[PDB]
């Protein structure tokens, strides 16, 4: 099913939880 | 030179009351930059940090050095880079960078901004060469959580300038993207307390997007970045939201291919929710997001239409979401302004968005819009009726003919009734809506049942408030344009009435809300589509404009305000434009009045402040020359001084139009043009060699060479070499930048080169020995045509280029140029031009001729 099926319940946690940009970008983790 | 003396030069350059001292100081500064760039740059950096110097001099030091390090021109960019690399010593470099970094953390934000721009310029040179490795560590540390606000903000500015100053079509900052993102996102995330810092971070992120492809291709980094951006769109502060939505829109445009999971999991719901915000700015943000989506999906469809096998794929975000998005847009239509102001607002953005939805999604837009229209077209509130006609007009482009025709038939009575609405806004938008109906499905208006009522509504509206009248003129233009081609055309039965109405609006005392100029524009349309069956109405226009010109020239301009004078000038321009169209359309009718007309034109040219209308006067003189042919010669002696003066005013647009006069007489004088050609060539050679020449002059002159060569034939041979040199130089000129302006200008230059070659090959049809040494050059140009869609996608461009292939082939039956006619790109181009069905039939005929001649060339 490769069609656009959006949810009415938004969740922007695409990965409060601590997160550093230095631990993400270039981190390869 | 010492720091203090240099600082005094800069200060005097901008702050001396004595203009002489300012220019002397500017000259000495530039001279030091040329004679000792190392010292100039070092001293500039020292003044930047010199507290004893006036602020403006310090800012000027930094910005002048910056402007010696980066440029828009790519060639200058490269020269500046190599000069920094080789002419500033390593120790000088280190001192300049240290001083710039010192200024970056200045408590004075103007110092910090100038320093950020300077740092950005140096970084743009060095980072692509794996140098200044300390900088990105400094930037990452500088936006760390416990740094002070000014250091965070200034560093984020520097990162923004870094990304903005690099060429958009470059990989200059790719190798630094990781650290750039770390530094930027550190300032953007929700934990950051300063609104200024979050704003600077999001703006910098937007600036950086073109350099983070490698990061976006990593799922974890893409996810985290999108999480931060979305988080920011839900922030409490409205400016932070605005910045975050700018980011989101740019990300959608650049990285559409990665947006399906983010759309599904959050952004669909979020943006739909906020489209109902009672705050017009917030709602506007969501609207712009959905307009970006629609624009990208329309562009995908277009690209796939040109190439069915392109990898690009639409996810159909808009189509799937219509049910939920469109009702909120429609609701936004009722947030107009309670007058007259015309300033942009969310209601206008929502209308534009609705039109994008209709173009992108066709029949799927109909149900929610038609429901809204039905609910509101008879409402008591003017905002709801205006919204209703706005929505109806906004869906006239997109759906198929069956649906549109059906619902236009159903709705036209109510729409025509709204032209009598008590609300000025309702009538204005209703007139527009009628224009939209006419423009996209004019056959939807039944000639017997509704076309008389449509015309009558336009005629009443031309006599209404100027805002209504303007839209009625636009609507009349649409009606004539869309109905004239049918045979028979019903619109001609209404030509007299329409023309009468338009003359009335053109006779307005003022041009408020552009109602008078718009009427003149519609008159031009009436002229250009007139047929013999309505000859009388054409005569009526001619009589009207000539007389009208006379009337304007009875006005004593010494009793007019500046505004009054501008209005009079615009009116005379409108008149002269229509008059030029009249003269060109019916040459036979022009002879008896020629003398009188020139009498007026010369008078207009001798007026004080003639510079404001002389362009339109030259356009009308050119039309008269084209129509009279040899009959124009009697005016040449008197016109020559004006013509030469205009041609030499290379900065003014009048020189372009004077070149257009040369183009006209080269065609209209036939044999008699030869006796002037040499003089013209001389002048033209000077003009295009003048450095003060505006850019638009170069293509015009190139094109007119083709006109001249076409008419004087073999007489052109002594100029040929020089002209060919020019053409070569022009066709090998790269765009100045990657910006749209530079690429478009380059397209204009190449189109003019095509004109030149067409005219030359036509003129030398019998002199193949003169053309022979340039054939390869011409074929190089043609290859440029076949490579760039901005050229070959244009029907006329491809027709001319493939025509060149054929005609040049026909000129050499000896086989001396057959080596060009076996190239895959030539054959393929001929076939694309012969087969592409958006190309006209004349183009395909020309491509057939070219194919015949090419195959014959291979036979040799």
């Amino acid at each position: 099913n490769s069609s656009f099926t959006p949810s009415t319940v938004p969740n922007i946690n695409f990965s409060t939880n601590a997160l550093r940009p230095s631990d993400i970008f270039g981190a390869n983790a | 030179m010492s720091t203090a003396e240099f600082a005094q030069l800069l200060e005097n350059s901008i702050l001396s009351p004595d203009q002489n001292i300012r220019l002397t100081s500017e000259t000495q500064l530039k001279k030091l930059s040329n004679d000792n760039f190392l010292q100039f740059a070092g001293l500039s950096s020292q003044v930047l940090i010199d507290e004893n110097t006036k602020l403006e001099g310090r800012i000027l030091a930094a910005l002048t050095l910056k402007n010696e390090l980066v440029s828009k021109d790519s060639v200058k960019t490269q020269q500046f880079a190599q000069r920094w690399i080789t002419q500033v010593s390593p120790e000088a470099k280190n001192q300049i960078k240290t001083n710039a970094l010192t200024a970056l953390v200045s408590i004075e934000p103007r110092i910090a901004n100038a320093a950020a721009q300077l740092i950005a310029a140096i970084a743009d040179i060095e980072l692509p060469h794996g140098a200044w490795p300390e900088l990105m560590k400094i930037m990452v540390d500088n936006t760390g959580a416990e740094q002070p606000e000014n250091v965070k903000r200034a560093s984020l500015l520097a990162l923004g300038y870094m990304c903005e100053s690099a060429d958009p079509q470059s990989q200059a900052l790719v190798s630094s993207s990781n650290n750039i993102l770390i530094a930027i996102v550190q300032g953007a995330q929700s934990t950051e307390t300063s609104k200024a810092v979050r704003l600077a971070a999001l703006n910098a992120l937007a600036d950086s997007l073109i350099f983070i492809k490698n990061n976006m291709e990593r799922e974890g980094e893409r996810n985290y970045l999108m999480q931060v951006v979305c988080e920011a769109t839900q922030a409490e502060d409205i400016e932070v939201q605005a910045a975050a939505f700018g980011c989101l829109c740019k990300i959608m445009s650049l990285y559409y291919t990665f947006m399906k999971p983010y759309m599904e999991q959050a952004l669909y719901a979020l943006t739909i929710a906020t489209m109902k915000s009672p705050n017009d700015k917030v709602a506007s943000m969501t609207v712009e997001f959905w307009s970006t989506i629609c624009e990208e999906e329309i562009d995908i469809a277009y690209e796939l239409a040109q190439f069915p096998q392109s990898p690009l794929q639409s996810y159909n975000f808009a189509l799937s979401s219509i049910k939920d998005v469109v009702p909120n847009l429609l609701n936004l239509l009722t947030r107009q302004n309670e007058d007259e102001d015309d300033d942009w607002n969310v209601s206008m953005s929502a209308g534009a968005c609705l039109q994008l939805f209709a173009q992108n999604c066709g029949n799927h837009i109909l149900e929610p819009v038609l429901e809204f229209v039905e609910q509101n077209i008879t409402a008591d509130n003017w905002r709801n009726r205006e919204a209703a006609v706005m929505a109806f007009g906004s869906i006239m482009d997109g759906p198929d003919k069956v649906q549109r025709t059906y619902y236009v038939h159903q709705a036209l009575p109510s729409i025509l009734n709204l032209m009598n609405d008590q609300s000025l806004q309702v009538k204005e938008t209703t007139a527009w809506c009628i224009g939209r109906i006419a423009d996209s499905v004019a056959e939807s208006i039944d000639p017997q049942q509704h076309l008389p009522g449509v015309v009558q509504a336009c005629l009443i509206g031309l006599q209404d408030h100027p805002k209504v009248a303007t839209n009625c003129s636009w609507t009349i233009i649409n009606l004539v344009e869309q109905l004239a081609e049918a045979t028979p055309s019903p619109i001609y039965n209404f030509y007299p009435a329409l023309v009468d109405g338009l003359i009335g609006a053109a006779n307005r005392i003022d041009n408020e809300f552009n109602a008078r100029a718009s009427a003149f524009s519609a008159l031009t349309t009436m002229v250009e589509y007139a047929t013999d069956t309505v000859a009388e109405t054409s005569a009526s226009i001619s009589t009207f404009v000539m007389d009208k010109l006379g009337q304007t020239m009875s006005v004593d301009e010494n009793q007019l305000t500046l505004e009054d004078a501008q209005s009079l000038q615009e009116l005379q321009s409108n008149i002269l434009t229509v008059l030029a169209a009249v003269i060109r359309k019916s040459p036979s009718s022009v002879e008896p009045v020629a003398d009188m007309l020139m009498g007026l034109f010369f008078r207009l040219l001798e007026k004080k402040d003639s510079a404001f209308i002389e362009d339109d006067v030259f356009y009308a003189i050119s039309a008269l020359a084209a129509s009279l042919g040899k009959g124009f010669e009697k005016y040449l002696e008197t016109f020559s001084p004006y013509l030469l003066k205009a041609l030499n005013q290379v900065d003014s647009p009048v020189s372009i139009t004077a070149v257009g006069f040369i183009a006209d007489i080269s065609n209209s004088l036939e044999e008699d043009f030869r006796r002037y050609s040499d003089a013209m060539m001389n002048v033209l050679a000077q003009m295009i060699s003048n450095p003060n020449a505006r850019r638009e002059l170069k293509p015009a002159v190139l094109s007119v060479f083709g006109d001249i060569a076409s008419n004087i034939g073999a007489d052109f041979i002594p100029y040929l070499n020089d002209i060919m040199a020019l053409c070569v130089a022009a066709q090998n000129t790269k765009p100045e930048n990657g910006t749209l302006e530079a690429l478009d200008y380059q397209i204009k230059v190449l189109e003019a080169v095509l004109d030149a070659y067409v005219g030359i090959v036509a003129g030398l049809h019998d002199k193949p020995e003169a053309l022979f040494p340039y054939v390869g050059t011409i074929f190089q140009f043609i290859a440029q045509v076949a490579e760039d869609p901005q050229l070959y996608s244009e029907d006329a461009t491809s027709r001319a280029a493939v025509g060149l292939i054929g005609d040049i082939a026909a000129m050499f039956p000896d086989g001396s140029i057959k080596q060009f006619y076996g190239q895959d790109w030539v054959i393929d181009y001929i076939k694309r031009t012969r087969s592409g069905q958006l190309f006209s039939q004349a183009t395909k005929d020309t491509a057939r001729w070219a194919r015949e001649q090419q195959k014959r060339q291979l036979s040799l």
